[PDB]
């Protein structure tokens, strides 16, 4: 429906949204992940004793 | 020829056609020609409500 020298601050509103949208679910899997790894060492460490 | 005053102004109605803006867009004594929210030069390609 435009023209490139017009449309290029409507691509801009929509990109910068749609990248501060995967850095915050990357954190939270991070943050989320750090929980599995403490009960992979108990379940270890209860089978060797 | 008959044209009416802006406190009475009229209205129109347009049905299925195919019509073509690019006739409408030759050269003229039009002084103004701004339209905002489309693209004046794309159209004549998509089919309007």
């Amino acid at each position: 429906r435009l023209d490139p020298p017009e449309a290029e601050v409507q691509i801009d509103r929509l990109i910068t949204g749609r990248l501060q949208s995967l850095q915050t679910y990357v954190t939270q899997q991070l943050i989320r992940a750090a929980e599995i790894r403490a009960s992979a060492n108990l379940a270890a460490t209860k089978m060797s004793e | 020829t008959r044209f009416a005053s802006v406190y009475a102004w009229n209205r129109k109605r347009i049905s299925n056609c195919v019509a073509d803006y690019s006739v409408l867009y030759n050269s003229a004594s039009f002084s103004t020609f701004k339209c905002y929210g489309v693209s004046p030069t794309k159209l004549n390609d998509l089919c309007f409500t």
